């Protein structure tokens, strides 16, 4: 009884998914590190110069 | 007058008036400061020199 | 010393066939910073084949000695 | 504003590594103007068409580097040191 | 009041002796009598300028690279 | 001996880099800018993952 | 004269930048100057690694044989090498390395040799290779601009910790070997004192 | 130039360096993000000169400020929700590809929605 | 700097004229090969200076601190 | 005297091998770097080793 | 939150791997679920809550909402067995 | 007596063989060569020698250095420094103040001909260059050879009782001799310590 209703809201929506034919993950989905991309740190500010103004 | 002082007329201090003026400069200042060396007076071609906008409230 | 020469020539060897894999691939862009996926697989593919050739050569050489010394 | 950073052996030596890098580009420079590195060509063998092509690079390099290097160096006329 | 290292100073001359080799490769400035014509020396100065620019990101770059991988 | 392998490892990114990103040899612009940086970070990591690649085992 | 302020403003802003000229080369000579830290200065706290953590960590010392077996190089164990090629070079009366590269060896060797680090002034090294800056003044003065620049003039120790961290990111990305990476565990915070007037955070 | 010339360009070239003697100063602890490209800002730049080019006449021939600051707290509005989907895109982006994604992103959202949502404002206006 | 410094100009320099020279012709060494060296030695030393005159220009005209005129 | 003059022999060998392997390698592979032939690479090694060694001693010398 | 180029698509590739005469095949192609409306058609299906959970994590693992309904499932099932066995 | 001493250098240097595969007991009575800088601070333990009363004298030894400053221009970080406790040999009790502090151990070990070599090791973070051209960089190597010794432990039996706040030390405690001289390498100095050897003289 506790689980039954979010069990088919989930199943709901899974098939909504399927009909639609909407195969890629949803949101609020996270990936292990292995599939996460690596972030950028390397910024370089670009070279300062008068305003012509 | 762009902030009149008759919003706080009826005190002789003015310090609630100093406070709002200055609110307001500084919402115009966020807005305009970052332009000020490029398209106002604090341009280097000074001939072509534009008022700075917060120029009243200041 | 020898050896320390011999690293100094094996990661300057890595470093020009890296350089040569990426301009033959031409990973070198300036759209983006990431690499994609088809670009990586082929900068790996170049580094297989740089590897195989690397080996049949040494076998070769290994095997006889052709050089002219 | 040349100044006194190596000594002789080191002068002499970074000469000699100079000239080693000079005559592999001259090698490289010389096998493409031959076009000796070719996809329709196998065997490690060198046709006297192309040997005749080496021989001409080589009298050319010989004739041509020291004269080169001496005008070079009269006309970048660095001044001593000390 | 500043100073300057002969190590600095070859550093120098030596981005000046890169700039120049690709700069005369590119606009094949070579080919005249000695002169250099008007769109020879105008591709020369932009070339120059390019390097220049190249070179200083191409330095912060790398500092900021090992920097990185220092912290 | 480290010192000359990083010089020569700097050196070859530039020169890649530069091959690339002056083709027109039209004068370099702010974008430029920051498409010199995307170039060498390219190399960086083509660099990377050609040398991963080659140390794999087997 | 009429007073009105937007037209008294062309008289008020001439004086007020000068105010402000005045005003900003005081805050960045001394009050910024003083006050603030540059390079993201901040605390580190390291930690020596436990005899816990060390169990099975560093199975690979000799980098040196990963390399030979796995690095894109011919065989360096023939015998050719000693007698493939002659040259006329003599007066080799002390052990000489060579430098890969045609245009990075010279630099190598400046930066390895101590006599290159002598500190000349610019009336010293007013003279190009090819152009003397004596007899250009305005040249003369964009080279001591140029040089100005802490990125192009560097001292030795910075070029070294430089070449230090690029060696170990190659060597780190290429071989996946730990021994190369630092011992020591860092801990960063920044410490950053806001109790000023001059430089604040976002 | 005279002494008082010189003084004022000499003020006004401090003025303008600001930045210059602030870049030299950072932080340690802080949430770096990578910029937006200089060609999307300049995108971004020329989508909002269509977006005022559009609106220009209608806000001219309008007499009254209240109708033309209804206008632009509408117009803010929409903008903003955009606005929030492009910062939290950027601050989390890993590369310049993503950045580059989300200007883009961005840039046609206004194109399109924007457009559309200033034109029917200002025929309803 | 070391005279090493000069011998390497000289051996880009000579590089140079050589790949300008032969790489188009190949051909027999001849005394208007002297001729053209010497046009194409002044002609790189001409290149040389203008483009190191534009490099310390630009980089010297870049800011670096804030403008003292005093 | 002698070894040391030996090692920097043995080095430039060395160098000289591996750039020349190097340029053929460059000239020979097509395809993305994805396709060469070996046979063809080393003939190309070879001829590149006969023209250096040609040339080394015309070239490389302390004067 | 994913932009397209960095989804993985995990999903899609659990839903090539499956066989080829399944359920979400047939969804796929387009059958459409309806959840039953009377008694006896709920308690069939009370007990086809395990399976459900167990496809939807094969299909979404790493999922933020289906992670956690299996955690709190998995935990109340101990908590119950445990209270019931006490 | 066989005389086959391993060499500590590179990776070895700032990670021990016997602290990295905690094999003290392999490790024990082997003879070691390592090179570094001692510190100034001595630390004595009583102990008799040929019947002779007498203080067993160490002292930390630096085996290997670590910079972990990016802001060189700005602030004089110091480094972390790996070092060990060497015993620099048996001095008579009457002659304890005879021991000078941060006295020349030994000679400071030739510098090397190869020229790439004066360079900060990869490893070790040293220079054996005579004249470093950065000062803040300047550091002397020696070179010493002993033997791998296990740490003691209390034994009041054996009348091997330490008082701390007195000053008094019967046994070695290589755990506490860290402590007190302020020695970031603890795990490795409690793991063990070396005793200098050298020929007859």
């Amino acid at each position: 009884q506790k689980y039954y209703t979010h069990m088919e809201h989930l199943w709901t929506v899974h098939v909504n998914r399927l009909n639609q034919k909407i195969l890629e993950d949803p949101l609020y989905t996270f990936y292990p590190q292995e599939l996460n991309v690596p972030k950028h740190n390397i910024i370089v500010p670009t070279i300062f110069r008068d305003t012509p103004q | 007058t762009v902030v009149p002082t008759q919003t706080f007329y009826q005190m002789q201090d003015y310090y609630m008036l100093c406070g709002l003026r200055f609110e307001r400069w500084f919402r115009c200042d966020l807005v305009y400061h970052d332009q000020r060396h490029t398209k106002f007076d604090q341009v280097k071609n000074q001939k072509n020199y534009k008022t700075y906008p917060c120029y009243r409230e200041y | 010393s020898d050896k320390r020469k011999i690293q100094h020539e094996g990661i300057i060897a890595l470093i020009n066939y890296s350089t040569l894999c990426a301009q033959k691939c031409d990973v070198l862009k300036g759209h983006d910073d990431k690499i994609t996926d088809t670009e990586e697989q082929c900068l790996r593919v170049c580094a297989e084949k740089i590897r195989q050739t690397f080996e049949f050569t040494n076998d070769i050489y290994l095997k006889n000695p052709n050089l002219t010394k | 504003s040349t100044r006194k950073i190596f000594d002789s052996e080191e002068q002499s030596f970074i000469r000699l590594v100079d000239k080693f890098y000079l005559g592999l580009s001259l090698t490289k420079l010389c096998a493409q103007s031959c076009n000796l590195l070719r996809n329709d060509i196998s065997g490690s063998a060198l046709t006297q068409k192309e040997k005749d092509c080496l021989s001409i690079c080589y009298n050319n390099i010989e004739k041509t580097q020291s004269a080169f290097y001496a005008k070079v160096k009269t006309t970048m006329n660095l001044p001593a040191v000390e | 009041d500043t100073e300057v290292s002969n190590h600095n100073y070859t550093q120098a001359v030596a981005y000046l002796n890169r700039a120049t080799s690709s700069c005369v490769k590119k606009c094949d400035s070579l080919n005249n009598n000695g002169s250099l014509s008007s769109k020879q020396e105008s591709c020369l100065k932009t070339c120059a300028e390019n390097h220049a620019i190249a070179t200083k990101i191409h330095a912060e770059y790398i500092r900021k690279l090992a920097e990185s991988k220092y912290l | 001996m480290e010192q000359n392998t990083t010089q020569v490892f700097s050196d070859l990114a530039y020169k890649v880099c530069f091959k690339v990103i002056n083709d027109k040899n039209k004068p370099f612009v702010l974008h430029d800018e920051q498409r010199l940086a995307n170039c060498l970070t390219r190399y960086v990591e083509a660099f990377n993952v050609t040398s991963e690649y080659f140390f794999r085992e087997r | 004269t009429f007073g009105e302020l937007q037209t008294a403003d062309d008289y008020l802003h001439v004086l007020q930048l000068r105010s402000q000229n005045k005003w900003v080369k005081n805050y960045w000579n001394r009050s910024l100057q003083e006050t603030g830290k540059t390079n993201k200065a901040h605390v580190i706290s390291p930690q020596e690694q436990l005899r816990l953590s060390l169990i099975n960590q560093y199975k690979s010392l000799n980098l040196s044989s990963s390399i030979k077996h796995n690095a894109p190089f011919i065989n360096r164990d023939l015998y050719v090498f000693d007698d493939l090629f002659s040259y006329n070079l003599g007066d080799i009366t002390t052990k000489k390395s060579l430098f890969n590269d045609k245009n990075s060896f010279l630099t190598s060797y400046s930066y390895l040799n101590n006599n290159s680090w002598n500190n000349n002034e610019f009336d010293l090294i007013d003279n190009l290779p090819f152009t003397t800056l004596f007899d250009n003044n305005d040249l003369f003065n964009n080279y001591k601009s140029f040089f100005q620049d802490s990125i192009f003039n560097s001292p030795k120790k910075q070029l070294s910790s430089d070449s230090k961290q690029l060696f170990k990111h190659i060597i780190y990305r290429s071989i996946k070997n730990n021994i190369i990476q630092d011992y020591t565990k860092l801990v960063k915070h920044e410490d950053f004192d806001e109790y000023s007037r001059w430089i604040k955070r976002s | 130039m005279d002494t008082i010339q010189k003084m004022n360009y000499e003020a006004t070239v401090n003025m303008g360096r600001q930045d210059l003697i602030t870049r030299e100063y950072t932080f340690y602890s802080d949430y770096e993000f990578i910029p937006i490209q200089e060609d999307r800002k300049q995108q971004m730049e020329d989508a909002l000169n269509n977006l005022h080019k559009i609106i220009h006449p209608t806000v001219t021939q309008l007499k009254k400020k209240a109708n033309v600051q209804e206008i632009q707290d509408r117009v803010f509005r929409k903008l903003q929700g955009w606005e929030g989907e492009l910062n939290t895109c950027v601050f989390s982006a890993k590369n310049v590809r993503d950045s580059n994604f989300c200007a883009d992103r961005f840039t046609n959202r206004i194109n399109t929605e924007g457009v559309e949502f200033v034109k029917q404002i200002l025929r309803e206006y | 700097m070391d005279p090493v410094l000069g011998d390497v100009i000289a051996t880009r320099i000579y590089k140079a004229c050589f790949k300008h020279v032969y790489g188009k012709n190949m051909k027999a060494y001849s005394e208007k090969d002297e001729a053209k060296f010497d046009q194409c030695l002044t002609s790189y030393v001409e290149s040389y200076k203008s483009v190191t005159n534009h490099f310390i220009t630009y980089l010297g005209q870049l800011p670096k601190k804030g403008l003292s005129l005093d | 005297e002698d070894n040391y003059a030996a090692d920097v022999q043995r080095q430039f060998n060395r160098t000289a091998f591996d750039s020349l392997y190097k340029i053929c390698y460059n000239s020979l592979v097509q395809k993305n770097g994805s396709t060469i032939d070996f046979q063809k690479q080393i003939d190309c090694h070879q001829r590149l080793i006969q023209v250096f060694a040609k040339i080394a001693p015309i070239v490389v010398k302390v004067e | 939150m994913i932009l397209p180029h960095n989804n993985r698509q995990l999903a899609r590739q659990y839903f090539d791997s499956l066989p080829e005469n399944d359920i979400n095949r047939k969804y796929y192609e387009g059958l459409k679920y309806e959840t039953p409306k009377t008694f006896f058609g709920r308690f069939l299906n009370q007990f086809n809550i395990d399976a459900k959970l167990d496809t939807l994590s094969k299909f979404y693992t790493y999922q933020k909402t289906i992670r956690a309904t299996q955690a709190e499932l998995q935990e109340d099932r101990k908590s119950y067995l445990t209270n019931s066995l006490l | 007596a066989k005389d086959q001493p391993f060499d500590v250098d590179g990776f070895d240097a700032k990670v021990y063989p016997w602290v990295r595969e905690n094999n003290v007991n392999d490790w024990e009575y082997k003879l070691v060569k390592m090179r570094g800088y001692f510190k100034d601070q001595r630390f004595f333990v009583r102990r008799k020698r040929d019947g002779k009363e007498g203080f067993l004298v160490f002292a930390p030894f630096v085996t290997a250095v670590e910079r972990v400053n990016h802001r060189l221009k700005q602030k004089d970080l110091l480094p972390v420094e790996y070092s060990v406790f060497v015993n620099l040999g048996w001095v008579p009790v009457e002659n304890k103040k005879d021991v000078e502090l941060g006295g020349e151990v030994c000679p400071p070990m030739d510098a090397p001909t190869d020229s790439t070599l004066f360079v900060n090791d990869t490893f070790t973070g040293f220079n054996p260059d005579p004249a470093n051209p950065e000062d803040t960089e300047q550091v002397t190597l020696t070179e010493i050879t002993g033997i791998v010794r296990r740490g003691e432990q209390q034994d009041i039996l054996a009348r091997r009782r330490n008082w701390n706040k007195e000053g008094i030390y019967n046994w070695v405690d290589l755990d506490y001799m860290g402590k007190i001289f302020r020695l970031f390498n603890l795990d490795a100095i409690n793991t063990a310590y070396i005793e200098r050897v050298v020929p007859s003289f």
